[PDB]
């Protein structure tokens, strides 16, 4: 999809979660892999989950990447 | 609000400055104590951005390069959250510009990519590599480009950063500028010398990448760089 669009949905589906400030999700939307609008959502998803294992409260960079490689293949 | 599993850090970042010299000066050892995330109060400190607690840390004489598990330096740290003051303070320790996370960004990728400018001139006037590319051969250009940071895109050329560069996909930075229809961006690129010519993985230049119009307009003015000079 659009790289524009895809950066839309990232923005969006995260702006309601906690990031730390540092985070950057240009890291993700400028990835060659074809993603759907759907596994953008997944990625978010799985990213706040996966800080909740560590019974934190703000999403890291580290969520993402683990996020990232989970949903996408 | 806890960030972490150790006190300190979440001392650190909620910035209770007060308690965390307490401690530390009690236990020295604190002051380096790592995290889950192989982060201590440092990394912390800049993420919050507590000018102060950083600049107790480092006068107390503790690392500044050590990275986190994600490969996240304190400067990667402050320079993507904005931290001015306290990115200054890193580099007067000794930090790290080149360094890079487990994505091989440098805290220059990230100045750029969120609009730094003060940071990324830090950087830059501290030794930082322009042309530095991560693990997917993109730059600090790419992210100013793609997103329609025309200041950051005029910092990076004034301070050399080459515009033909090519990422995984063979994108040099025009091509993205070009994809998401950033104008003067483009305008910019081409008037500084990137090649309208370059065709990427999908055998496209940037011009078959642009808008019609502006495809026709980076035409023109590619041309009137060759014509004078």
């Amino acid at each position: 999809m659009d790289r524009r669009q895809k950066r839309l949905i990232f923005s969006t589906i995260t702006s309601k979660m906690n990031l730390s400030e540092e985070v950057d999700l240009e890291d993700y939307v400028a990835r060659p892999d074809k993603i759907s609008g759907a596994d953008i959502n997944s990625i978010c998803q799985e990213s706040g989950m996966l800080a909740v294992r560590e019974n934190r409260y703000i999403v890291l960079a580290k969520d993402f990447e683990k996020a990232y490689k989970t949903v996408i293949k | 609000g806890c960030v972490s599993n150790i006190m300190i850090c979440n001392l650190a970042y909620s910035g209770k400055l007060d308690e965390l010299k307490e401690r530390i000066l009690a236990d020295k050892s604190l002051a380096t104590r790592t995290d889950q995330d192989s982060r201590t109060a440092l990394h912390w400190a800049c993420s919050a951005g507590h000018t102060e607690i950083v600049e107790f840390l480092l006068q107390l004489g503790v690392p500044v390069n050590d990275k986190d598990d994600a490969g996240w330096s304190p400067l990667h740290i402050a320079a993507s959250a904005g931290r001015d003051e306290i990115v200054k303070a890193l580099l007067v320790k000794g930090a790290h510009v080149n360094a890079v996370n487990q994505n091989g960004c440098t805290p220059l990728h990230y100045a750029a990519s969120k609009n730094r400018h003060e940071i990324a001139v830090m950087l830059l006037e501290g030794g930082a590599n322009p042309d530095a590319k991560d693990h997917y051969d993109a730059t600090a250009m790419h992210r100013a480009a793609a997103k329609g940071n025309l200041k950051m895109v005029h910092i990076l050329l004034f301070y050399k950063a080459s515009t033909n560069i090519q990422d995984t996909e063979g994108n040099t930075p025009l091509h993205l500028a070009c994809d998401e229809e950033r104008v003067e961006e483009a305008k910019f690129l081409v008037t500084q010398g990137a090649s309208i010519y370059i065709e990427n993985k999908e055998e496209k230049t940037p011009l078959q990448v642009a808008k019609g119009g502006l495809g026709l307009i980076l035409k023109r003015l590619a041309e009137g760089e060759e014509a004078s000079m």
